[PDB]
């Protein structure tokens, strides 16, 4: 029983892992849509301040 | 603030700049100044007497 539970824990976590990589890679996209419209002048720096966060 | 606030502020400034200028205008209209300069006449209308 404690070999499948840390299998099915580590099959788990790879998910997670992957996830959280799409996700991360969602925030990069809107950053990088955040930081054109800041240099071409209609966002200010309070939005992209938050993008960054 | 970004750039577009700025602009569309100062387009906002420069229309009630304008605006009070037109008012000016018709201020400067009651004291009706002597368009030329010569000899004047006599007025063909008293105090009192109300104009259009």
């Amino acid at each position: 029983a404690s070999v499948a539970t840390a299998y099915l824990t580590l099959k788990a976590d790879q998910a997670q892992l992957q996830l959280t990589k799409d996700t991360l890679g969602t925030y990069q996209k809107s950053f990088d849509l955040t930081q054109r419209s800041y240099d071409v002048g209609v966002a200010s720096a309070l939005d992209l301040r938050q993008a960054q966060t | 603030v970004s750039k577009q606030q700025y602009a569309d502020a100062n387009a906002a400034y420069l229309q009630s700049k304008a605006a009070v200028e037109q008012a000016r205008i018709n201020l400067r209209y009651t004291k009706v100044l002597s368009p030329i300069s010569g000899r004047i006449g006599r007025s063909a209308v008293t105090e009192g007497a109300l104009v259009t």
